[PDB]
């Protein structure tokens, strides 16, 4: 199975301020991860689909990229609404795997 | 819009089957693949498994054998049947589209005996 | 558009059919040519009032939504005009969905004909990826 590995596990930062977090998976998946960001008592919400596509919705502060194994999620600017848990999915291989998400907390 | 929700019981105990259905709001199932997806404590989510169009399943080889996803067309409802269930399995469930853009709101079942 | 064999290899490529779910690149860059010769524009209609479209020739009862098809399905949520785009990323991210069913590419006729159980490779080769 593919196993996904993010970091960092906590990410601390000042509203207004930039961010980029990491997803890395443990063989190629080529464009197929996609992008979760999960607040306290709601479900996920899909940011980006296949590593860099856009969603119809998301503020545009949410960008991603990369491909092969090495993928990020940027934030521009995070606002005091977005920090809550962010999670990579592969859909290269069957089955599906998750990253074990990273937490974007204030300093 | 499209509104997925879960429902069933929310304690199980061990060997005893964890029964989940969702209710599929604003399109029809067979229009679309749909996911079961839980989420541990670790913050610790798993794929479960997908139904197809056509009720082709896929089940994650993480599940002992014990996972069935079926589903009834004309209620517009797809199921969640899980075998001889533990403490392990303990886990807030939820059902969502393939393609991600819509989740249920997540249904906490808890394991344990009771 | 009309795409030349190494072209098309490398935007797969780039938006990750190689390997996905199990299939090489060779797979459906033997699709594409069985399925519509390389070309964006290829439409084709069938008694059933459905039409394929695209490069990789997806059918209007199941994958999209072309206004005119009794029943249709529209499994990739899209208008079939978008899988006619110079740009293949719409019939990519469909063809993803129509391989993740339970047919796997034995959905394409023309690759379970023609490229299911050949050396896939050889359609890649001449390439640099």
């Amino acid at each position: 199975d593919i196993v996904l590995t993010q970091s960092p596990a906590t990410l601390s930062v000042t509203p207004g301020n930039s961010v980029s977090l990491s997803c890395r998976a443990s063989q190629s998946i080529g464009n197929n991860l996609h992008w979760y960001q999960q607040k306290s008592h709601e479900s996920p919400r899909l940011l980006i689909k296949y590593a860099s596509q856009s969603i119809s919705g998301i503020p545009s502060r949410f960008s991603g990229s990369g491909s092969g194994t090495d993928f990020t999620l940027s934030i521009n600017s995070v606002e005091t609404e977005d920090f809550g848990m962010y999670f990579c999915q592969q859909s290269n291989s069957w089955p599906y795997t998750f990253g074990g998400g990273t937490k974007l907390e204030i300093k | 819009d499209v509104q997925l929700q879960e429902s069933g019981p929310s304690l199980v105990k061990p060997s005893q089957t964890l029964s989940l259905t969702c209710s599929v709001t604003g399109d029809s199932i067979t229009s679309d693949y749909w996911s079961w997806i839980r989420k541990f404590p670790g913050n610790r989510l798993e794929y479960m498994g997908y139904v197809s169009s056509f009720g082709s399943t896929f089940y994650n080889p993480s599940l002992k054998s014990r996972i069935s996803i079926t589903r009834d067309t004309s209620k517009n409802q797809y199921y969640l049947d899980l075998n001889s269930v533990t403490t392990e399995d303990t886990a807030t469930y939820y059902c969502a589209n393939w393609d991600g853009d819509y989740w249920g709101q997540g249904t906490l079942v808890t394991v344990s005996a009771a | 558009k009309v795409y030349g064999r190494c072209e098309l290899a490398a935007a797969m490529k780039r938006l990750g059919l190689d390997n996905y779910r199990g299939y090489s690149l060779g797979n459906w860059v033997c699709a594409a040519k069985f399925e519509s010769n390389f070309n964006t524009h290829a439409t084709n209609r069938n008694t059933d009032g459905s039409t394929d479209y695209g490069i990789l020739q997806i059918n209007s009862r199941w994958w999209c939504n072309d206004g005119r098809t009794p029943g249709s399905k529209n499994l990739c949520n899209i208008p079939c005009s978008a899988l006619l785009s110079s740009d293949i990323t719409a019939s990519v991210n469909c063809a993803k969905k129509i391989a993740s069913g339970g047919n796997g590419m034995n959905a394409w006729v023309a690759w379970r004909n023609r490229c299911k159980g050949t050396d896939v490779h050889a359609w890649i080769r001449g390439c640099r990826l």
